[PDB]
């Protein structure tokens, strides 16, 4: 239980099995997945306690985290996807299915709206039914880069009397962002209403995909003939960079950079063009990929992976290093026995050429077997001083309170805040505002 | 254990009915109908019959949860036209289809 | 242990076939897939029923018996 | 000049226009004597302390001096009568809206703040991933408050 | 094997049953063929299974043509041979199938990637995992709820839930 | 019932990223002024580069029944059945949507934004008379 | 050629598999025939089992699992009740059908256990059901378990009545086909691709059947699915004929229950 | 000591406040106690706790403590419900 | 000075890696740590060894210790703080616990 | 005892004597049998150099 | 006292006609029998199941408080 | 620590949890078993007399 | 260069197409894999004892596990898997399987307890 | 242990396993006492008589 979010009441709901069935928005502040995980549950036994928590520890009421003044719900996994494609422009809907998706809603009116096309054939928007799920009084407005009121890219959001005008919802939207619609929809209505409006996009965005569909496969990683040719090209050359330099290096006309020796700068120069080739070639690689890639629209809805994730499964893997230095000389001079001693080559080194589709060779495997340790390494130190920092942090504040006189004192009564925060506001009723005074110029401001 | 019986999801227990209808006050002349122990198979067949219909202004379908083996069904008609009449006109008509589909791949399979 | 009755997937009985497979596999010498054909396997999900099913009965009756 | 602050005066503001239907054409009922007072009564009319006596008078005043700054920069009269256009309604709904937002925004006696800030600062240290020391280990020798730390730095501007 | 079950493939991807749907409930392709199990797409791009998808590929094509394939590594074997391969067969370069909806009938607008895997059942079951304890046997020496769940025990409050519960207020 | 029309020859149609939608752009083959962006479904209304398509923007769909006389808001709408005859039988398209920016470009140019669902548009007047009855939600219908 | 509407057109018949063209009929429709037939037709099927004797090397749920998958002849099964709706004590004649199965080992070599094995000992009252179904051409059947010498297996079945909803051992048909518009001229798909589309995905059988797309055409949005090719494997247990028209038969019966319900309670409440 | 009536805290009642009140009045009408107002057709003794409250009806006083030990009495009815 | 620099530092550490931590916590914390003249170090020798009440401090760490020095010395428990309220079983004076409910007569003769 | 507890020694001086050189046999899988037969430890008694993967 | 205890029982009619157990504890007139094949115990009434032999025989009803004894 | 900080208590259960997009955000699917072993006690008075003897 | 893994390592087919902590991962879960350990059970008595009714061998064999005996004794089963995201009820870790599939005896196992 | 020189099962063969109610596919290398089969873990330690110089803090 690191923060207050990962323990809070609930409502039972009694099923007919043998598993403990929680909302898929829940599992985020409580960071648990489906994969074994096991939660305990506690019942009150008296009317007071059962009281306290309705009223302080329900889950509409923790929506607004006040850690990092951002909400700590929004909408995961295939919902984000579903979302991101139900609100495309190019999607369109038709009465059978529209009708259907209507009555999903809990508390829907009862008012069909009217369709976006109507003379050839009868076709209903997904931003349509998206608003109708959107309760109405809600208005938010965001601009993107390139964003206008005509925007061709259908980048940012404008959402009037709680109908969508433009843009596609994606993570910017309806995840944990600042000015997203959960937490301007929380700010203005009551947390019940984030509750019921989290229920119906939910509920209509599965619906959606499941009558829709989306899938995943080995093919979403592979690219044409002239994208792997230039990538191959671009390892080549940075490869001769990397000859270049150590070839000017082993004459002694490098020059060391001002409080690093002969080797360090030479590491750092190699390390750094071996990056920037990486870097590179998995642009190459993401920019080749196509609009109905399956990959390309998760990476894009913000739902799972990432750049890094489609360049070291398509174009190369990164190069293996070791608490930031790489592969050192295990041997006498040397990484492997299959090499030759006093061998700089990147590839000798630890560098990893091929990708996953590709394949990996028995010493990039070898190194790449070293990264992981270290990782996992990482991990299980990090996971016991991080409690113990946690549990003396923990045990140093437990008597820290604010007084009916907007002071922050201790138990002994020692005053160490005259006042919360230095100007006593709650952390969750903050939002991030611009100030106009202070910016601008002298005749602009005049103005 | 926690296993439901197979058969609770086609067998009538005791105290519900197959049909169960209830009055909509969110539209005018709406009402929802709740099926017991049927799920998508009929259901999608009387919604699919009832779009067909030309006095019939709303008809949806959809099952809460796939636990219980139970759909809620909301038919909205035309003033003077009571959604029971529709309802009984779309199984008549799902009726005769199915008896001219069978009696045709009898006669098919004959020869 | 022994042949499933079924396949999992669909539900074609396969239970009856194990022992037309192996004589077909003995001395009609042809491969594996040929042979599966042969039986009346189309779908995949049929031939992975008696094409990666392994008959562990024999080394359980090769024990002595009560 | 992007800060976080109690109250968003903009979406406000906007919720205004947009539930009186401004016609941004037809001249505005508002005068600059009007806006001022009311101005400067939503100024006086924030309170976070609640005191009689000079000392907490004072620190009230002197509390809110970011949010007073931010008021006046969002409802300048140039701004009234140019961008933001509303009525005498619209104006005293939108002053009444900021003054119960900052009222309800304000801090509850007896939360635990310091256990609050604990768990929001061990958090990312949990959460932290893997030449300046930083990460768990400067953490740590922050926290102990080490004599001798690793990598120490000097900056001379 | 029940909801709640845990089932792990040969590539580190561990899972549990979360629903469990009929044969008419789920989607089909123009065969008539229905999946055993249905795994979502957003597990693959964060881990990188490269191989989970290249062995599914290869166990289609062996399913398909009756010969054992080879995932030995080091080798030989690219992705583009299997490919090949399948395509000979008549199914698909990349393994796609074009499925069908098990509830209305319709054609799915996305192709679902389709063919056997191999996966083991591992030996966490829910059966086994399952408490509940309300006023059970009683401890001698601190008069505490006893350990362990063949003991009928009771969960224990930690520090960091006793803290929570002092950040959320909840005093009473 | 009728607030808008006008030729709007169009030229240089954008395929852009999608596969159904197309951003057009027009001029008016009257006024010298009138300039029309607008997003279509070219799947059931295909257009081509230097084509004439009458726009017309309507209060209401309603024929002389009634004289646009308001109304006929949040109505449920309904599937059309036989006769019920409306504006929509002389046009091909016909698409309703929400205005949402009113935008001044000069001294006499006004802009008026459209969003029918999905697809904005984007119309340009003059002298702030030709588009001077534009207020609300309004049906936009195209004659080829 | 009977009424206006559905309207079928068999390709191929045969005793396990059967071949036909619906047309005239929506997709509704179609897809609730093709549930119906996958899990709705009522089958017999070994239910309970006794064992008497078990001194093999598999386990008892084992072969009663084995038992029960075994399919059984269910041609007179609109004859026998069901067993909830019988008012005997546990099973009889008239509801139920029970089978002995009897086995020692004699020759050293092991000794198969076959389900042609079987024997009924009920009377059938001339109904024909509890035939096991042999298909193979050896005439042996499902082989349910071997036993080598000095074991024996003894034990009993009484069959039942039931449908593959409630358990997947009481279904009739194996696989069942379903496909229509084998182009893509309802434009109900969007296929993937990486350079072409055409070249990269397969034709399907069934493009003989219909007209290929013309090029440079308008999309029909007023067209809808009506064609559809479907294609119904059996097990065994019940012709694939007989196999359609209970299938046909059960979704008229679910809907006039529906009607029948819905007429009573309308005279209850009024 | 009780500060009369020049008292200096918030007008309004604080989220722990209101659950407090909400769970002993729940405690109380769950127990056989008398309700001052008309249930109405509820049953539920939080929810009867919660109409109480509605318009100010709940005769309890809440004395909010200062750090060095003074107390001043704030009365249900006077004490603004915002939250 | 040193509580800037202090704060400082810990900003730099919390938003090294990209999260985003209010300032009022880090601000609290800085001032607990340099409520005295010094730094006061999160450890043993630290926050425990103030004035604080002995329960509380043994809590943490050196149980017997503190229990000890508490009786050989003349410490009261005035017993306030959380701990003590939780050893004790008693509702802690925090977050409801901050205040008392009393029932008023006049109140009942008027709404009755 | 040295065989069944695992602690290399007699039953004096057990607590300074290595715990957990014998164990008990795996058997829920032949793979993992056949692991648990062929395992090395490394009896360190908070250091990352050691658990490093070596060239 | 009561007959129904530790006897093997039928269950008749109902969901699980036909099916094999032994009551373990009864109270009332609901009597809780285990089930064989399946790990799950139901309450049924008494009088409805039928009583059987521990080592086999023919089957009876609830008539054996009249006998007072078994089979 | 063991026993005053923290210690052990009843009415609590424990088991693998799972998804369920047609459950609400204040939810929890509670299995039938884990909602029999648990119970609440509910103070015998007026508006609930009915269902509490129909409970018993 | 197949032979520097070890027993665990050499089931994972196409190791070399996989993440590191994904190939650790899977070796350290193939020991709870459950299989017919023996062919000497139903004569030894054990506390614990998994037996699958159906064990499968895999179809993406490899020429390492040959001689461990794996394509003799397996633990595990070939069954159909569509990646797809239907109903929303197999999200992020979750998986469907098929009801009928189940009934007709996939996964299903015994288990011994000796006391 | 198992399959040692002064086991009975290092000699024996296939039919003489199976009589001997002993799987064939074992492997032994373990103990057996008091019924539970042990196995010795292999136990790493720096090895000796290695002159070995390092660098202090
Ligand atoms: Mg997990
Ligand atoms: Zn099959
Ligand atoms: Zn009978």
């Amino acid at each position: 239980s690191l923060h207050k979010m990962s323990m809070m009441a609930h409502r039972v709901k009694v099923i007919p099995y043998s598993t403990f069935r929680l909302n898929l928005s829940v599992t985020s502040p409580y960071n648990a997945d489906f994969d074994g995980d096991e939660m305990n549950l506690h019942v009150p036994q008296s009317e007071e306690t059962r009281a306290e928590l309705s009223q302080l520890c329900a889950v509409p009421l923790q929506i607004v985290s006040p850690q990092s003044n951002k909400p700590c719900m929004g909408i995961v996994q295939d919902t984000l996807c579903g979302i991101r494609k139900l609100t495309l422009r190019d999607t369109f809907i038709e009465l059978d299915q529209v009708l259907n998706m209507l009555y999903w809603v809990p508390d829907w009116d009862g008012v069909i709206p009217t369709p976006a096309i109507i003379k050839p054939k009868p076709l209903w928007s997904g931003k349509q039914i998206l608003s109708v799920a959107i309760p109405n009084g809600i208005h938010l407005q965001r601009f993107d880069e390139g964003t206008t009121l005509l925007s061709p890219k259908d980048n940012g959001m404008l959402i009037i009397d709680g109908q969508i005008i433009f843009g596609v919802v994606e993570k910017k939207t309806v995840g944990s962002s600042n000015g997203g619609l959960i937490h301007v929809v929380t700010r203005e209505k009551g947390p019940q209403v984030c509750a019921k409006l989290f229920g119906n996009i939910q509920k209509v965005v599965n619906f959606w995909l499941l009558h829709n569909g989306f899938s995943t496969g080995i093919g979403d990683t592979i690219a044409d003939g002239p994208t792997m040719r230039e990538i191959t090209e671009t390892i080549a050359e940075a490869k001769k960079k990397v000859l270049d330099v150590t070839k000017e290096a082993q004459a002694n006309l490098l020059t060391a950079k001002h409080g690093m020796t002969l080797r360090e700068s030479f590491e750092d120069n190699v390390v750094r063009f071996l990056n920037e080739a990486r870097d590179k070639a998995g642009r190459l690689a993401e920019v080749n990929l196509k609009d109905l890639n399956n990959v390309k629209q998760m990476v894009m809805a913000g739902s799972k992976g990432s750049f890094i994730n489609i360049a070291q499964m398509s174009a190369c893997v990164g190069q293996q290093s070791v608490e930031g230095k790489r592969i050192a000389f295990g041997f006498v001079d040397r990484t492997l026995p299959h090499f030759s001693k006093d061998d700089y080559s990147p590839e000798s080194k630890g560098f990893v050429e091929n990708s996953y589709l590709r394949g990996l060779t028995p010493q990039e495997f070898f190194f790449h077997a070293m990264g992981g340790r270290e990782g996992l390494i990482d991990t299980a130190v990090k996971t016991a001083e991080t409690g113990y920092i946690q549990r003396r942090l923990v045990k140093a504040l437990e008597d820290i309170m604010v007084h009916y006189d907007n002071t922050t004192r201790n138990s002994l009564g020692n005053v160490i805040q005259f006042i919360y925060g230095e100007d006593g506001m709650d952390a969750a009723h903050i939002e991030k505002q611009s100030l106009d005074t202070i910016g601008g110029s002298d005749a602009a401001f005049e103005k | 254990m926690n296993a439901p019986d197979r058969f609770e999801l086609f067998l009538l227990g005791e105290g519900e009915s197959k049909l169960k209808i209830d009055p909509d006050t969110k539209a005018p002349n709406a009402v929802v109908i709740t099926f017991e122990k049927e799920d998508h198979t009929l259901g999608n067949l009387i919604r699919a019959e009832l779009l067909n219909d030309r006095k019939v202004l709303f008809a949806a379908y959809k099952v809460e949860h796939p636990f219980f083996a139970r759909f809620k069904l909301r038919i909205q008609t035309t003033e003077g036209y009571d959604p029971k009449d529709a309802l009984k006109n779309a199984c008549n008509s799902i009726i005769n289809k199915l008896g001219a589909l069978k009696t045709n791949f009898e006669t098919e399979w004959n020869l | 242990m022994i042949v499933p009755v079924r396949c999992f997937s669909c539900g074609k009985v396969v239970g009856d076939k194990w022992e037309s497979y192996l004589n077909l596999l003995q001395e009609d010498e042809l491969d594996e897939g040929t042979a599966l054909s042969r039986l009346g396997l189309k779908r995949y999900c049929c031939r992975r029923m008696i094409l990666t099913h392994v008959d562990l009965i024999e080394k359980f009756l090769r024990y002595n018996p009560l | 000049a992007n800060w976080p602050l109690p109250v968003n005066i903009r979406r406000i503001i906007q919720n205004a226009q947009q539930t009186f239907h401004i016609d941004h054409t037809k001249p505005s009922d508002l005068t600059i004597k009007d806006i001022v007072l009311g101005v400067k009564d939503l100024q006086e009319n924030l309170l976070v302390l609640r005191g009689k006596n000079e000392i907490i008078q004072n620190a009230q005043r002197d509390a809110v001096t970011l949010f007073c700054c931010l008021l006046r920069s969002r409802l300048a009269t140039r701004r009234v009568l140019q961008e933001y256009r509303l009525t005498k309604q619209a104006f005293d709904w939108v002053l009444s809206n900021i003054e119960a937002q900052f009222l309800r925004s304000v801090v509850h006696p007896g939360e635990m703040v310091g256990v609050l800030a604990a768990q929001s600062i061990g958090e990312p240290a949990t959460q932290m991933t893997l030449k300046v020391t930083s990460g768990v280990p400067r953490l740590k020798e922050i926290l102990n408050v080490a004599k001798n730390m690793k990598t120490p730095s000097l900056t001379v501007y | 094997p029940q909801i709640g079950d845990k089932f792990a493939s040969r590539h580190g991807q561990k899972g549990t049953i979360g629903i469990t749907y009929r044969r008419e409930d789920m989607p089909f392709t123009a065969e008539g063929i229905v999946p055993d199990l249905i795994i979502n797409p957003h597990a693959i791009p964060s881990r990188m299974t490269v191989a989970h998808l290249i062995e599914c590929l290869l166990s289609k094509v062996a399913a398909l043509s009756g010969n054992e394939g080879d995932a030995s590594p080091f080798t030989d074997i690219t992705v583009e041979g299997i490919s090949k391969l399948l395509r000979e067969h008549g199914y698909q370069s990349r393994g796609f199938e074009v499925m069908y909806n098990g509830h209305t009938g319709k054609k799915l607008m996305a192709q679902i990637f389709f063919g056997p895997t191999y996966y083991q059942r591992l030996r966490h079951m829910v059966d086994d995992k399952i408490h509940a304890r309300a006023r059970g046997p009683m401890q001698v020496l601190t008069r505490q709820p006893v350990e362990g769940r063949s003991r009928d025990g009771g969960l224990r409050f930690g520090e960091m839930e006793r803290d929570c519960m002092i950040a959320h207020g909840a005093a009473s | 019932n009728t607030l808008f029309d006008d030729i709007f020859q169009v030229s240089e149609v954008d395929p852009g990223r999608y596969n159904k939608v197309c951003r057009i752009e027009a001029a008016s083959t009257t006024q010298d002024q009138c300039k029309l962006t607008l997003d279509i479904n070219v799947e059931l209304f295909p257009v081509a580069a230097q084509d004439s398509l009458t726009v017309t923007i309507a209060s209401s769909l309603n024929l002389e029944d009634t004289p646009a006389n308001d109304s006929s808001a949040t109505r449920s709408w309904r599937p059309p059945q036989a006769g019920d005859r409306s504006l929509a039988d002389d046009y091909d398209y016909v698409m309703y949507g929400t205005a949402y920016k009113f935008e001044e470009v000069s001294k006499d140019l006004i802009a008026v934004y459209y969003s029918f669902g999905g697809l904005l548009m984007r119309l340009e007047g003059n002298y702030r008379n030709l588009n001077n009855l534009k207020q609300e939600n309004a049906y936009l219908l195209i004659r080829r | 050629m009977s009424e206006e509407g559905p309207q079928v057109k068999i390709r191929e018949a045969s005793k396990d598999n059967v071949d036909f063209i619906l047309s005239n009929v929506d997709l509704a429709m179609a897809n609730s025939l093709r549930r119906v037939m996958i899990a709705e037709i009522p089958t017999l099927a070994i239910d309970s089992v006794e064992v008497e004797t078990n001194t093999t090397v598999l386990a008892d749920e084992f072969i009663a699992h084995r038992l029960g998958l075994i399919p059984l002849q269910s041609m007179d099964i609109e004859q026998l009740e069901y067993s909830r709706d019988c008012f005997c004590e546990d099973h009889c004649d008239k509801c139920s059908v029970v089978l002995t199965l009897q086995a020692f080992g004699e020759s050293e070599s092991t000794t198969n256990v076959y389900s042609k094995d079987l024997v009924i000992v009920s009377n059938l009252m001339g109904r024909n059901i509890g035939h096991p179904i042999i298909q193979d051409k050896e005439g042996n059947g499902v082989l349910i378990c071997k036993l080598r010498k000095g074991q024996e297996l003894k034990l009993t079945c009484v069959a039942k009545k039931g449908i593959a909803k409630e358990h997947a051992k009481w279904g009739p048909a194996a696989a069942i086909e379903f496909e229509y518009d084998p182009w893509n001229k309802l434009k109900h798909t969007d296929y993937w691709y990486e350079q072409d589309s055409a070249k990269e995905w397969p034709q399907s059988k069934n493009c003989e059947y219909e007209d290929p797309p013309n090029e440079g055409d308008p999309f029909d949005y007023k067209a809808q699915a009506d064609t559809f090719y479907m294609n119904v494997e059996s097990v065994g247990s019940i012709p694939v004929d007989q196999v359609v028209v209970r299938g046909i038969d059960t979704l008229q019966k679910k809907v006039a229950s529906i009607l029948l319900a819905l007429t009573q309670m309308d005279q209850d409440k009024v | 000591a009780i500060p009369k009536d020049q008292r200096a805290t918030t007008p309004y009642m604080t989220k722990y406040e209101r659950a407090r009140i909400l769970g002993t009045r729940a405690l109380q009408i769950s127990m056989n106690a008398p309700v001052f107002v008309d249930l109405e057709g509820e049953t539920d003794p939080l929810r009867i706790a919660m109409k109480e409250l509605a318009e100010k009806k709940i005769p309890l006083v809440i004395r909010r403590y200062l750090p060095d030990g003074s107390f001043e009495d704030w009365s249900v009815e006077e004490l603004i419900v915002d939250l | 000075a040193g509580r800037a620099a202090l704060y400082k530092e810990v900003y730099n550490v919390i938003a090294s890696d990209g999260s985003y931590v209010n300032y009022r916590h880090m601000a609290l914390l800085v001032d607990v740590m340099t409520t005295q003249g010094g730094l006061t170090s999160v450890t043993r020798h630290g926050f425990n060894r103030s004035n604080t009440g002995a329960l509380m401090r043994c809590s943490f760490e050196e149980t017997v210790e503190i229990l000890f020095e508490a009786g050989a010395s003349a410490e009261l428990d005035d017993c306030r703080g959380v701990s003590e309220n939780v050893i004790l079983g008693q509702m802690a004076p925090i977050g409801t616990g901050a205040f008392d409910v009393m029932i008023d007569e006049e109140s009942l003769v008027k709404y009755m | 005892y040295a065989l069944a507890t695992g602690n290399w020694g007699e039953q004096k001086k057990a607590m300074s004597s290595r715990a957990g050189v014998s164990q008990v046999l795996n058997r829920y899988t032949y793979s993992s049998t056949l692991s648990h037969l062929r395992r090395t430890n490394t009896p360190i008694g908070k250091l990352a150099k050691p658990r490093q993967l070596h060239n | 006292r009561e007959v129904a205890l530790g006897k093997t029982v039928r269950i008749r009619s109902a969901g699980y006609k036909g099916q094999l157990g032994i009551v373990k504890d009864v109270n009332g007139d609901k009597a809780t029998v285990e089930l064989h094949s399946k790990n799950k115990h139901i309450t049924i009434d008494k009088h409805k199941l039928t009583y059987y032999n521990r080592e086999g025989g023919e089957g009876i009803t609830y008539d054996e408080l009249v006998n007072r004894r078994g089979r | 620590r063991g026993n005053l900080m923290g210690k052990r208590v009843d009415f609590s259960a424990r088991t693998v949890i799972s998804g369920d997009p047609n459950l609400e955000l204040d939810q929890v699917g509670v299995p039938k078993s884990i909602a029999k072993t648990l119970t609440y006690p509910e103070v015998v008075t007026p508006y609930n007399i009915d269902r509490l003897t129909q409970l018993v | 260069p197949s032979m520097i893994l070890g027993v665990a390592a050499s089931i994972i087919p196409f190791p070399d197409h996989n993440q590191s902590p994904r190939n650790t991962y899977q070796s350290a879960m193939g020991k709870q894999a459950m299989g017919v350990f023996l062919t000497n059970y139903n004569v030894r008595m054990d506390t614990m004892a998994n037996i699958l009714y159906y064990p499968q061998k895999p179809l993406g064999t490899t020429r390492a596990m040959e001689y461990l005996k794996f394509r003799e004794l397996p633990a595990g089963q070939n069954a159909i898997v569509a990646i797809a995201c239907y109903s929303g009820y197999n999200q992020e870790d979750s998986m469907i399987m098929n009801q009928s599939s189940i009934d007709r005896g996939l996964f299903r196992s015994l288990f011994f307890r000796s006391y | 242990m198992l399959r040692s020189k002064n086991c009975y099962l290092s000699e024996a063969t296939e039919s003489d396993l199976y009589k001997l109610k002993e799987c064939p596919f074992d492997m032994g290398g373990y103990f057996i006492i008091n019924g539970s089969e042990k196995v010795l873990i292999a136990q790493e330690r720096s090895a000796g008589n290695i002159v070995q110089v390092f660098k202090k803090a």
